[PDB]
């Protein structure tokens, strides 16, 4: 019995440093994914704005061309449930970053796409002018 | 699993890296070429 | 706002090619296209943007012509599959292909239901992106429906290698090997999947599959249904798996034909 | 049953970063054509600006 | 290869604007800056090839001197943003922030590189009060929580937790916020403001569920607590609790240090 | 669609330079250069390669050395592509060498870095492997870019341990400690970095120098000291006192049964268990 209630102790010790292990890395992904959404803003405001240019390239090339064990056992279940609650909801909260910027990823490949092409399309007229 | 997802997140930092670079040097490429075509056009005219 | 039939019939009418005597005096019909699609664009809609397309091509601004991309989203957009699949088509050509062979292996296999189609696109896509691994899922399920087991199952090795999701793909695996009745690759991969993945090895699905290569050796059906319930209790099985084990099934009933 | 009840919330934990090791993936893929295609972008940039230059000297 | 001094040279020679009768006959100076400018460009490749980061930055410097003067606006920010790496890159902390400084005026990215900029005002020239302003207005600009952790962090050590909580209060409003409020609570404390640190612990119970159940909201209840009943010890235990199972930050030992010395500021007008 | 054959011909006939008298009345090559570039370009996935290499080159002479470098990495990309790996290498060779010499060591770092991959991976050359990694880690840092150089610097360790380079990969091992250290986001990769460290001084036979290592990662970061990997460090390093081979292998297994080791670490410990060996021998 003594033998086994030292067994659970050491158990539920590397359960709580491994939910702690769970914790800070999962405080890092979140960090770096606000971090990451960040730039992939300021991507998005070039591509905005290269929308534009492109749009007032096109007018201009279009006229070029014109022109003791059991107490600690319980503390131990006891953190291993607030970092457990923690982890939890990290999990559920990474999900939803990686769902928006996945869809403003899309529709960042899809304009740098379009724009990739209207410069070709500008540069292609440019030569023959 | 927590760890895996760390490190692919530290990979891709990368790619949001160069991503954020090449957009940036693109638009002032781009903003420069705008500013050719239309002094060109001033001329043309 | 210009009449878009109008713009239309003006372009047309400069789409026309100089021909004989007047080749010899009018310029390079490259402006006349140009101008053609110009107009086509501003009357447009995926008809237009085709059109518009065309002339693209006709005057060598080929990544212009790849309107087809805008002719994709317009048919898409107004529910016409067959013209936006020939759009991602002609646009894949001239191009962006592999996401564009996506698209359009997707539009296959939900729109038209083309499934030989949308595995080529998929496994094209794959084989670019890897110039990968979703559209290698996506081909491998689109095989193992398909009744190419074998294909599947090599599909997910290549998966496995390239992710060493995994844990599902092992599992897929076997069940795929197991739907060919090849049961001592199915082992041979859960062996594999154990020794080389520890988090598969314990894995709820490393059990799964055991019970079934074992339910399938021992010749019975209901021990493999019983192994699908309790396995749907604590994780719900998709209509792949529901396929793939059906096809095992009837394969089990089938030898019990061939038991007499 | 604290015990119990904290194993369920651990293994539903497991599902959703399970979830999320597939979106991460997703967002890689997703991250290594864009950086291409921003490679693209920026090429075509390069190229168009120079172009207009070109011009610009020829109307001049 | 060429002597980047003999460059240098050129470029300088070759940067003197036209004046009196010559500007009669001679055209725009523009190409002269231009040509100018590819030289300092070519001699501050040379280099940085050869590790000499400063007199590469200072190289960037002149080239996007004259490019400025040539009217290519652009293309001098991209020469100051390469002036600021090379100098950051080369030790030299105030180089690099005027470059950032000239990068910022002409983009106005202006946003990206003041936050660089507060970044190197904090760590390498510990200018805190511009490294506060430039977070904060790359979180403007940005608008940005970032930005405005990293502000509402400076001004809350900068003895300004009024305001770092207010910056606290618009990041709980944007969104990170069991934290948040834990913070925001902080200062509110470090301001002697115990009622404003209660009302903002209530908000953060009654808004986010996951906040009421969270060791913060235990931890700032518990810190009102103690503030209130003016027992620096208690204060002092709870935090070792809170330590003792979340590890505390340089931040928080301020915040709460500066509370300590408070509630002995008090025992002395407790005299 | 155009021959790519034919396309391949006339870019060849055009990329002919101008020669002798004709020299004197035919303009700058360089346009001659860039529109053989160009069919090459739309003639070119090992054929793709070819063509995209044909036309970097063209490019080269031409003078545009970053259209050069992009054609270069949609080479490397196709090459990789169609399984030739060396063509691949070669290809991010060029790419490297142009990103370089325009200042672009960004670019240069990190096509170094998949270099290293491909050789670690499909030709198996693990020095340069090395030497690619190490490289990029050093323009990263040049770059400030601490998690990128962290990275290439965890691969250069690695492969330096398990190359019979124990020092070197200590060394590395200490400079991502000292990286990483303060870093809220790094400290389980310090937590292993301590313990790997220790391991390869280990493996060196310097038990004194692993024993330093432990009390320093103890001292300095909380979270090692009472971590799984300090006892395990600390057990392997009196194993290694008492010269108890077996011991060394039941802290081995204990340590398994509750974090999983790697091959890494599996070839670490069995050289250090072969060292008790040879000291057993030395013993005679």
């Amino acid at each position: 019995i003594k033998f086994t209630k030292q067994s659970s102790v050491a158990s539920t010790r590397n359960t709580l440093k491994m939910a702690q292990d769970a914790e800070r890395a999962g405080m890092n992904t979140l960090g770096m994914l606000g971090h990451q959404s960040e730039q992939l803003n300021n991507v998005e405001g070039n591509l905005d704005l290269m929308k534009v240019q492109n749009k007032v390239a096109d007018e201009k090339v279009a006229e070029l061309k014109k022109l003791e064990m059991e107490l600690e056992i319980d503390r131990n279940l006891d953190q291993i449930q607030q970092v457990s609650n923690r982890l939890k909801k990290m999990a559920l909260t990474t999900g939803k970053e990686l769902d928006s910027q996945q869809k403003r990823l899309n529709n960042i490949e899809e304009s740098t796409d379009d724009l990739d092409i209207n410069l070709h399309m500008n540069t292609n007229r440019l030569a023959g002018i | 699993l927590f760890n895996d997802m760390e490190e692919l997140v530290i990979e891709q930092q990368e790619n949001v890296d160069v991503i954020d670079k090449n957009v940036e040097d693109a638009q002032l490429d781009v903003e420069q070429g705008v500013g050719h075509t239309d002094k060109a056009v001033k001329s043309a005219r | 706002m210009s009449d878009p039939v109008e713009l239309l019939k003006r372009a047309e009418k400069k789409g026309v090619p100089s021909s004989g005597f007047m080749k010899l005096f009018s310029g390079s019909d490259s402006y006349k296209f140009e101008e053609a699609a110009d107009l086509c664009v501003q009357a447009a809609a995926g008809d237009s943007f085709l059109k518009a397309a065309d002339y693209q091509k006709k005057a060598g601004n080929e990544d212009e012509a790849g309107t087809y991309v805008e002719a994709y989203k317009c048919f898409k957009s107004g529910g016409n599959s067959v013209n936006a699949v020939d759009s991602l088509e002609n646009a894949i050509q001239i191009f962006r292909g592999a996401n564009f062979k996506f698209e359009l292996g997707e539009i296959l296999e939900n729109d038209l239901h083309d499934y030989a189609k949308a595995i080529d696109c998929y496994e094209l896509a794959g084989e670019w992106y890897a110039q990968s691994n979703k559209c290698f899922i996506k081909c491998a399920d689109l095989k193992a429906l398909d009744g190419q087991y074998i294909e599947a199952s090599d599909i997910y090795s290549k998966l496995i290698k390239s992710s060493m999701s995994l844990k599902d793909y092992f599992l897929k695996k076997g069940l795929c090997q197991l739907a060919a009745t090849d049961a001592v690759a199915a082992a041979r991969t859960l062996q594999e999947g154990q020794s080389e993945d520890p988090n598969f090895a314990d894995s709820r699905e490393s059990n799964f599959l055991k019970s079934l290569i074992d339910a399938v050796n021992e010749g019975d059906s209901e021990q493999l249904s019983e192994h699908c319930k309790e396995f749907d209790n604590f994780m719900r099985l998709d209509k792949w798996k529901i396929t793939i084990l059906n096809k095992i099934k009837e394969s089990i009933q089938q030898q019990e034909d061939d038991l007499l | 049953s604290r015990t119990a009840e904290l194993q369920a919330e651990i293994d539903d934990t497991v599902g959703i970063m399970r979830d999320n090791i597939n979106k991460v993936a997703e967002r890689g893929e997703r991250l290594t054509s864009i950086e291409d295609k921003a490679d693209n972008l920026a090429v075509s940039a390069q190229g168009f600006k120079r172009g207009a230059n070109r011009v610009r000297k020829a109307m001049w």
